[PDB]
This record gives C-alpha cells, structure tokens and sequence, in this order.
C-alpha cells in the first residue's frame, strides 16, 4: 500500500513547495497598509461613524 | 462414574453442564456407552409418560455422543435398541416426527458405516475434498472491536490462528477412521507411528480410499453385512498401505476420545453494517457459517442487513453460487426476547483452548433449527414517485423523531445545525384470528408515527396533535398488520427504518405497510 | 527510503515556511494599533424584525442590491426579503428540507442553495413566466453542499463535505474546476473583491486561498484549535478572516502569509458561527453560539459592542455592500436587521 | 354458565382419517338441534372460534 501514500505524499511535497515559493511581506506592512485603508474608506462606513437618521433607509422613511 | 453421568445428566436437562458432560464422557471411552444407554432409558420413559418437552434435549443429546463415539462394540445392541427407541414417535405431532426420522437416518448411517458422520463432518470443516465428494463448511467470524468483549475477542483470535494442519488433520482422520471399525483390535501409536512418517499426498489418496468405502458401505441393506464388508475393505487397504500387524491384534488395544480438528475460522473486523463486507471477503457441495456477537442497536442494524442482502441475492445470486449461508446470533430487545422463550437457548448459549470457545465450537456444529422473525415488506412513495420496498424487522419511525435523529447524527453539520405536525391519512386493518379483517380509515393531525413490533402484528405508536402552538400529544398503541399512510406533497415527513440513522428518508408522500439461503438460528 | 525521505522532506520544507513567516514576523498589529484612538462602543439597535420562518434559519445572504436578502430555514424554506419593507419577495419551498446554505446572486437573477442533499440549487427569480423555477441542479459533490457563491448568472463555486471546493458552469452543470487539499469538511468559503481568487475554512482548523482561474492552492494558513466554521475577505481583498469552534477569531494576511491578530476572551466560550467586515473593515461582526453577536474592533481587537437580540443561536449573518445595515438570523425562527 | 353458543365437529371424517389442521368454525346460537355437524352460514355476524 505505498502508491497511495507516495502518490499523497508528493502531493503534499509539491503543495509545500507552492506555498514556500512566496515573496512574503513584512508584517509591519501588512498592518500599515490595513490600518491606512480603514483610515481611507472610514467615511464611507456608516457602520463606524453613525450617520444621519435622514440617510438611514430603516429609520427615517417607510415608503421606498 | 454410572451415577455421576446419570447425575450430571439430571442436571443437564434441568449453563455450562451440556459442557461438563461432554467433557466427564470424553474422558475414557467407557462413558460414553453408559450416557447412551442412560438417555435410550430416559427416552423410553418419554415415549411412554408424556411431556413432550424432553424430546429435543434428549434427542440432540443422542446425536452429539454418537456423532464422536470413539467406537461401539461389535456385539453391542445400543442402535438398533435406539432405533427401536425411536422408531416409535412416529405418532407424535410434527416437527416430533421429523426430528426422530433425521435421527433414524442417521442411525441408520451409523450401523450402515460407522464413523460416516465424524467424518464428513470434519471433512466440511477441514476443506480436505475427495476428487468426487468435495466438502467445506467454513466458519467466518464478524467482529467489531469495540462492540465484541475481551475474552471474545481472544477467542477469535485463537480461532483464527490455524491450530490443525492438512498432514495433521489427515492423521486424525484416519485415526478415527481406523478406531470407529477396528477399535481395541488396533493401537493407535502403532499406526499413528506407521503415520506420521508418510507425506501428505499419499495420507489423502488414503483418506479418500477411506471416506469412499465409509459412504458405499453406508449406502446398502445390510448394515450388518456391509459393516462387515467395510472392516475388510479398510483391511485389504491398509494391508497395501503398511501398516500390517497394527490392526486385528489380539490384545485388547485400549481406546480413548479423538477430539474434534477445529474447523478453518478466519476473523474479519466489523467497522461496517452492511454485507458488502461478506461479498469483499469472497473476493479473496459447500457451506459458509457466519458468526456474529448480539449487541443491542445492532439488532436493527443486523436485520436490516439481513434484509438487504436477502433483496440483493434475489436480485442476482452470487453469494448463493457455491455456498450456502449459516448466520448466527450470539448475545451480548432481540436478546431479552428470545432469552425468555427458549430454555435450552437460555441454558447453553445465552449465557456465552478455553471452554467459551468449546461450547461455540459446539452450538454451532449443532443447531439447524431456523426461527425467524416476519419481516415487513414496505413500499414507500416520494414527492418524485420512486417506489422501492426495502423492509424494516424491529421498528419504524416518522414524523419529527427521524428528524432529530438526523439532527444528531450530522458530526460536522450536528454543531452547525417543536415537531409541526402532520395532516396524514391512515388506513390500518385490524387484523382478526378467523380472517375477517376489519377496515378503519381516519384523516389525523399526528406528528410522529412509530411502528413497533408487539404472521405476526404490528404495535403502532400514533403520536396525534389537537393543537400547535409544545403540540398536544395523545399517544395510542393499536394493533394492525396491513397499514396504509397517504401524505400530501406539501407533506413530506422524516421517515426512519429500524431506528438506525443511516436509514433516515425523508420526501415521502405515501407509506404501505404490509407483513411479507441464509437462516439465523435458535437453538430449540 | 522514498517515503520516509520524502517525509523529512514534507517536514524541512514546513520549517522553511516557517522560518519565512518568522523573518516577517516583525511588530504585531496590536503594538501598531496601540496608537490610534479606540473606536468606542458600537451600540446597535435592532431595526427590523424577519418573521415568517418556522423553524432555525441555516444561512442569508444579502444581494449587491443592498435591499434583498435570501435565507435558507430549517423549514425547508428559502425566503427573499426587502428589508426595507419587511414583505417576503419570494417564499420558495425547497425539495429537500435540509437546505445549510443561500447565496444572492450579485446580480439578482439567480439565488443558489444546497445541503445534504450533495447538490448546488441554482434557482431563477426572473423567470420566463415570472415564477421561481429551478434552473440547474449542480450535482457531483460526494458530501453536504456547506457553502457557495456565485461568480456570475452562469459560474458559482461551493464547497462540500468531501474537503473539496468546486467551480461550476451553471450552463453546462458541470465542475469547471475541482479545489481539492482540505483534509476536513470545508465548512465555507468567499470569494475576493478579484474573482481570481478565494479562501476557504475547514473543520481541519486551517484555511486555504485557491485561485479560481488555474484551481491551485497557493497558501495555507493555521492557528486555530477547532473547526473553522467561516471565513471572509477583507474589504480590500488582501486578508480575510476566520472564526473557530475554539471561541477564538484570527486575521490572515494574504502577503504576510501569517496570522495578524487574534480575537477571543476568556468570557468567550462558545465557537463562533460566522464572522462578516464593515465596508471599511474597522469592524468585525462575528455571531456565537450564545445567542450574542459580538462587535470587534478589528485593529485594536477588543469587544467594542454585542447585538443580543436573539432567543437561540445567532446562526448566520451579513452586511450590505454599501455597509449600511446587518443581517443577522438566528436558530429562534426570525432574522434581525441592525444599525 | 348459561348456555349461550354451541358448535360440533366431527374427529374422523367421512374417508376415514383424523382431522389435522387449523379449523375456523362459526357457532350456532341457543334436542336433535345440538347434535347438528355443520356450520353456520351466517359468515359475517356469527361467532367465529
């Protein structure tokens, strides 16, 4: 029974392969570059900011 | 030693003593012809007293030390006095008659050819097969680890080890073979000596020599005669076989108890319910014998399996090619149900190398009486209109309590996932004892239905709702045998079979139901 | 010889991921987001009220039109809602009442669904004569369809109990391409805001990214200790993350190849059912198994807000594309929305 | 014991042999009447033994 667990093996070896053939970036960047997206799109976010009741569409209007 | 065999036999009939018994005879050969003439007595005293009862323990009590007798005085009266004995039940009810009938023609066997039954039935059991008269009765255990007890699971192990050997066996076989007829006029170490010095080829061309005249001599009138002539056959054999002298001697060669070579057992694991795994097993004139350990849930599992394989083999019989299948139940409701029905179930193989796996070595060479539960034939009908009837043998179920067996059973999907009820017709005939069934048809808001065992009835658990909100739930027991169930479309209900999960369906919009080679077994 | 050779090298080549990962490894996102200020307490109000399932509710899913909704019931049931107006769009019963899963298709035409029945539902609202018909029955998968998403009227990927993602052409009702590597059921997946890519949570504690265009996975990330339940993208696209029965959350970034952050509290117990970003993605909206539906701060990490407006397990919920509104049903028969 | 049903049955029959088998019979209902060896033809209100 090793054609199978060979044939499972390789694939494992070559899967690895692939995820170790990766041009990683710093951690530190990684945050930065969220942080300063959220920084960016933080306006557009009703859900972090509460926007007017006028601009709500489930508290202001019945009628759509 | 009289008194205690008449004793030991008084508490015989009356767990392990069949075992006790069996063991104090095979001691010294003397034994067993006074246990013979002490049941003849007693079956006399049955054949003139009453109590039908005692036939079937005597009678199987008989057959078991006949069937290893290591051999009978050539004078001795003991068979044609049992087949007097016997022969006249005759006038007894059925299956008394036909019980007593296979037991005269097995004795008929005995005078005819002795030693003719010992070894077919270790010839079966050994796969050892003459070039014309081929025999194999194979004993293939089931066993799930974690279901099966530890002393259990050593004796599968034990029996799957290969004790005896093809050379061996053909020893043992001629051993018996040359004691049955020659007896005290031949030394067993003598020949066993003049023996184990061949090779296995010749021991078989001998052992088939043997068996052929053991078969012909049984197949003539003169039983007396042809024992005769069968004395001298195996003479005039082993005169050209070599071992002149060791037999017709004038000392009184002593006797004792050839044991039985235990038959070929292989193990399999049980990680499954399904008989897809005897069909696997295949993959790597005859008999099969199936052994398998009685646990509770797997009652259903069992029967169900039964059930399956039965419908598959109709459909095209492959297992029933070349073999044919012995399945037997071995305790561990089915349990408690047939713990209480049968004494001698309860006595001997209820309560079940060592002695466990003697008496399993011996329950299963013995019983041939087939006790079977009505299977209930079942054809449902989906929203799609597929229409099958696959059976279900202890229990049905319907409504919300197959959902929440699902609901359960789901692992993964189990921990990422009130019973509205079900406006369901029911047409159910109230069976009746003279044949006059009686109609009664009814629309109720029910929402489980579990059909539950009482030809044979159905108890049936009506779970009816009056009111939803923590449904109201007025539950009835009725008895019926035929039992029609319409659903609506807009009504699927979670349909379950034997109570295993496995077999949880849902869809259905109609459910007929309706009471209907490989047997499962009881002892008496 | 071969395989044990092949073995030690599986297990030199995982160091060297990682002692890859490790040289990244520089500040955590907790000491970079020491700095800015807290985002305060979300306090959430329930605005409208689902009612009409009649048993658990299995999954929802918002349509890009920010207004329609599909949910999937254990009643058997698959309802679309306007939230604005509370008005059922479409009450379809299903074939088979173990539906798990529904995805509003991004343009609205199509709905998918699936469960135990091994089969992905793709359903039409616009009709020929306007009714909801079945338009394919992607069959094929060996296990419970867990999860899918449409990539089109015409393509969709699920995942499935047999550890396998597929893409399929919903013309030809066939598996266009096969994501196969999980070694557990693969409870959900998501697709990126590039349709090129997407990732995906398994009960074997480890999510994987898979590229939709050529069907390999390209990286592997781990850490926690029970099943993943669910898993989604970051808005932008370069990280995603990941709830776990282990009551805990983790954030993955794509080109960090590593966890970020983690978010769990000794108060917290209970596994966490799904997990869903704000459009800005400062919060995380992940729903548990105690009836609770917590609001994190999704730099800072901490537990800015609960929505508790639930009887039973808050089984699944979403956010609008524009962000507006979350939708969160639960086990209790009734879907919420909040602001 | 007040009578209330009756019914008879003969052990050998006619071709000289042993009745052996399952026998429904349906009972009269209560002289020369109860030596009488046939059964009711009431079949479908008669009590059935």
């Amino acid at each position: 029974n090793n054609t199978a667990s060979i044939a499972q093996a390789r694939k494992l070896v070559e899967q690895l392969k692939m995820e170790a053939n990766i041009d990683r970036i710093k951690v530190s960047k990684a945050a930065a570059d969220l942080m300063a997206y959220c920084e960016a799109h933080a306006k557009e976010d009703p859900l972090l900011t509460p926007v007017p009741a006028s601009e709500n569409p489930f508290r202001e209007k019945k009628f759509f | 030693t009289e008194d205690r065999i008449q004793h030991a036999l008084e508490r015989c009939l009356h767990c392990l003593n069949c075992w006790s018994l069996q063991e104090l005879v095979s001691r010294d050969p003397g034994h067993f012809l006074i246990l013979l003439e002490q049941i003849l007595q007693k079956t006399r005293e049955v054949q003139e007293k009453g109590t039908y009862d005692l036939l079937a323990p005597l009678a199987l009590l008989f057959y078991s030390t006949v069937l290893c007798t290591p051999h009978f005085p050539p004078d001795s009266d003991l068979l044609l006095k049992a087949a007097r004995t016997y022969h006249r039940f005759l006038t007894w009810p059925v299956p008394y008659c036909s019980i007593c009938q296979e037991l005269l023609t097995f004795i008929d066997a005995e005078l005819k050819a002795p030693g003719i039954s010992y070894q077919r039935l270790v010839r079966a059991e050994q796969g050892l097969s003459t070039r014309s008269h081929r025999s194999s009765t194979v004993t293939v255990l089931l066993l799930n680890p974690v279901e099966v007890q530890a002393e259990f699971l050593d004796v599968a192990d034990k029996l799957s080890t290969p004790g005896p050997s093809p050379h061996s066996a053909y020893i043992t076989l001629l051993l018996h073979a040359f004691q049955a007829t020659f007896g005290a006029h031949c030394d067993l170490s003598g020949l066993h000596r003049r023996l184990q010095s061949k090779t296995l080829a010749e021991l078989e061309a001998i052992f088939t020599e043997t068996a052929e005249a053991q078969e012909l001599a049984s197949g003539i009138g003169d039983a007396a005669e042809a024992r005769q002539w069968l004395r001298t056959k195996l003479q005039a054999v082993g005169e050209k076989a070599g071992f002149p002298g060791v037999l017709d001697t004038a000392k009184p060669g002593k006797l004792r108890t050839i044991p039985i070579p235990v038959a070929r057992c292989y193990t399999y694991s049980w990680n499954q319910d399904s008989f897809d795994i005897l069909q696997e097993i295949l993959l790597k004139a005859s008999t099969l014998r199936v052994v398998v350990f009685g646990s509770d849930r797997i009652s259903g599992k069992v029967a169900r399996a039964y059930s399956n394989l039965r419908r598959l083999e109709n459909n095209r019989p492959l297992l029933t090619r070349f073999f044919k299948l012995q399945f037997f139940y071995v305790p561990v409701d089915i349990s408690h149900y047939l713990g209480m029905l049968d004494p001698w179930y309860e006595r001997n193989v209820l309560g079940l190398l060592p002695i466990l796996a003697d008496m399993l070595l011996y329950y299963c060479r013995f019983a041939a009486r087939p006790v079977l539960l009505q299977v209930y034939q079942t054809e449902l009908t989906f929203i799609t209109g597929e229409k099958t009837t696959e059976i279900f043998i202890h229990s049905l179920e319907l409504g919300h309590s197959a959902a929440t067996r699902a609901i359960k059973a789901s692992g993964p999907g189990s921990k990422r996932l009130e019973a509205v009820p079900l406006t369901l017709q029911i047409i159910y005939s109230k069976g009746a004892i003279s044949g006059r069934s009686r109609w009664s048809n009814m629309e109720k808001l029910c929402t489980s239905v579990n059909l539950s065992k009482a030809t044979e009835a159905l108890t049936l658990n009506l779970t009816e709702v009056v009111k939803r909100q923590f449904n109201q739930i007025s539950t009835s027991q009725i008895k019926v045998d035929k039992v029609q169930i319409i659903g609506s479309n807009s009504c699927p209900f979670a349909v379950c079979l034997d109570q295993d999960e496995r077999k949880i369906l849902q869809s259905v919009i109609r459910c007929e139901v309706s009471p209907c080679c490989l047997p499962i077994m009881t002892f008496s | 010889s071969e395989l044990d050779q092949l073995r030690q090298e599986a297990e030199q080549l995982k160091n060297q991921i990682r002692d890859a990962r490790k040289a990244c490894a520089d500040a955590t996102l907790s000491q970079i987001t020491n700095n800015i200020d807290p985002v305060g307490r979300i306090q959430m109000r329930t605005r409208r009220t689902l009612r009409g399932h009649l048993a658990k509710i299995y999954a929802m899913h918002w349509g890009t039109d920010s207004r329609l909704l599909v949910s999937a019931s254990q009643d058997g049931k698959l309802i679309i809602w306007d939230s604005y107006t509370t008005n059922k769009v479409h009450a379809i019963p299903l074939r088979s009442s173990w539906v798990m899963t529904c995805a509003y298709a991004p343009s609205g035409n199509y709905v998918a669904c699936g469960g135990l029945d091994n089969i992905c539902s793709i359903y039409n609202l616009k009709t020929r004569e306007g009714n909801v018909r079945v338009s394919r029955e992607l069959a094929g998968h060996t296990g419970y369809l867990s999860c899918c998403r449409f990539l089109d009227d015409n393509q969709i990927v699920t995942s499935s109990g047999d550890t396998t993602c597929a893409l399929w052409d919903i013309e030809t009702g066939q598996q266009t391409t096969t994501f196969t590597g999980h070694t557990g059921d693969v409870m959900s997946l998501s697709l990126a805001p590039d349709t090129r890519l997407f990732v995906s949570g398994a009960c074997d504690a480890s999510a994987k990214l898979w590229d939709v265009r050529e069907g390999m996975c390209r990286q592997t990330f781990t850490g926690h200790e029970s099943d993943i339940n669910a898993i989604c993208f970051f808005p932008n696209g370069n990280a995603f993350a990941t709830g776990s029965d282990d009551a805990t959350c983790r954030l993955f970034d794509l080109r960090a190849d590593q966890e970020l952050m983690t978010y769990s509290h000794d108060n917290i117990i209970c596994g966490i059912t799904s997990v869903s970003f704000s459009k800005s993605g400062r919060l995380l909206l992940a729903g548990y198994d105690d009836f609770n539906c917590n609001v994190w701060d999704a730099l800072k990490a901490d537990r800015a807000g609960v929505l508790a407006g639930h009887d039973n397990r808050v089984s699944c919920l979403g956010v609008t594309d524009d962000g507006m509104a979350v939708a969160t049903g639960s086990w209790d028969s009734f879907l919420k929305i909040w602001n | 014991a007040q009578l209330l049903y009756y019914v008879n049955l003969l052990l050998i029959d006619h071709r000289f042999l042993l009745r052996h088998g399952e026998y429904v019979l349906h009972m009269w209902q209560l002289n020369a009447d109860k030596l009488t060896s046939a059964t009711n033809p009431d079949k479908e209100n008669s009590m059935s033994i």
